[PDB]
């Protein structure tokens, strides 16, 4: 009873889908699966790090509250289309890419130059379109790695050298999951009755894994933890 | 410094007791100098 | 005498007349916060340098971007080059 | 007596904070009083915050 309880593993993890995945904690004793899943939940969905767009430069455009000529969509609607971008970022922690297009078509994130370590997750997701033969679009979008939700507001404190006309600032959003579930089932271990199982499902943007996600949850609430263990 | 407040009409000489001068002209400023 | 729109002001440091340019108006899409200024005029002094600044200011608290910036001359009066 | 005229137009983009005042076509008015994190709101059995 006093060192009986038994330790959860990571048992099974399930891709249904790309971004839609699902990950199975056996064995859990009495009432620990509940606390488990609302401590996973509550970290995951609000300290998850991920690499967002934050800003942006097209050459022909001055300010957001503009026009291009060619271009179907607004200033305004292209950074707010670039702001939901997935895209997964190894090493560097800060990347510039540059988008060109011309022609009539719909632009989307397949365009952007290849760079090595950068990973484009939906090369289908649409950023703008060109209505004219004639249209030729040119992009630079800065992509930083960052946790939480950081509006350009605050960014704006940053007084090094102001911002030269034409660099849009954008809201970066760097969490990478969007929706976490979680529910106990009934779990058979030999001939113990009173365990639990701890399914998690996880809906993201796709550049995390799930398995990495649920890692670096324990690890924070472990570091967390650690003040309680030596109350002093 | 004061306890009370009187008010009564004024006669012409406590005007001009007043008055630390006289106008006689509508001009107000030059509009050239200030 | 007449009021001179100018980007030339006086008793200010270049650092304010960065933003305005060579016609004494604001950049468009310029980020300008409060206590900024935007159009550069000088007013004539007194008969008694013999200018002082009434340019115009963004109001203390308003920030924004500069996105639109419409000039009316009358006529008789040479056009600048924002116009 | 004027010789020119210069208007400057400034754009700027006012997100929603605690006081702003926010209502209904029902006669249901209010305004914000917190604005709580995602985690904080309850949730149904698909996990979707209100």
């Amino acid at each position: 009873s006093v060192t009986e309880f038994l330790k959860p593993r990571l048992v099974d993890i399930e891709q249904v889908s790309s971004t839609h995945a699902k990950v199975t904690l056996e064995p859990l004793e009495r009432g620990f699966g509940h606390t488990l899943g609302n401590a996973l939940r509550r970290i995951l969905l609000s300290s998850m790090p991920g690499c967002a767009v934050t800003e942006v430069e097209i050459d022909g455009v001055l300010h957001e509250y503009s026009t291009k000529e060619g271009v179907q969509e607004d200033i305004l609607e292209i950074l707010l289309n670039l702001k939901g971008l997935a895209v997964r970022v190894q090493g560097k922690d800060e990347v510039i890419l540059t988008l060109n297009k011309s022609g009539i078509g719909p632009v989307t994130a397949a365009d952007i130059t290849h760079d090595g370590d950068v990973e484009i997750v939906k090369p289908q997701h649409v950023i703008c379109h060109l209505t004219d033969e004639n249209a030729s679009i040119s992009m630079r979008i800065k992509v930083q790695r960052g946790r939480g939700y950081v509006p350009a507001s605050t960014r704006i404190h940053s007084e090094e050298d102001e911002r030269p006309i034409g660099r849009l600032l954008v809201d970066a959003c760097y969490s990478p999951v969007e929706r976490i579930a979680y529910n106990v089932e009934a779990a058979r271990v030999e001939q113990r009755t009173d365990l639990d199982k701890l399914v998690i499902e996880m809906e993201t943007n796709g550049t995390i894994d799930p398995e990495e996600a649920i890692r670096r949850a324990a690890t924070i609430l472990a570091e967390q933890l650690e003040a309680f263990v030596d109350l002093r | 410094e004061f306890d009370a407040i009187k008010i009564a009409l004024a006669s012409p000489d406590m005007i001009r007791s007043w008055s630390f001068g006289e106008v006689k002209k509508p001009e107000t400023i030059n509009y050239r100098t200030f | 005498g007449p009021e001179e729109i100018t980007a030339d002001i006086p008793n200010v440091g270049e650092a304010a007349l960065s933003k305005l340019d060579e016609s004494g108006i604001v950049y468009i899409g310029a980020e300008v916060t409060g206590g900024d200024i935007l159009v550069g005029k000088v007013t004539p002094k007194g008969e008694t340098s013999d200018v002082k600044d009434s340019s115009l200011r963004v109001p203390n608290g308003v920030s924004g971007t500069v996105i639109d910036v419409q000039v009316f001359t009358r006529d008789g009066v040479e056009k600048d080059k924002r116009a | 007596g004027v010789l020119k005229i210069v208007k400057v137009y400034l754009a700027v983009k006012r997100r929603i904070q605690p006081g702003d005042k926010m209502a209904g076509r029902h006669g249901n008015k209010g305004v914000i009083s917190k604005i709580n994190p995602i985690e904080d709101m309850p949730y149904d059995e698909n996990g979707t915050p209100v």
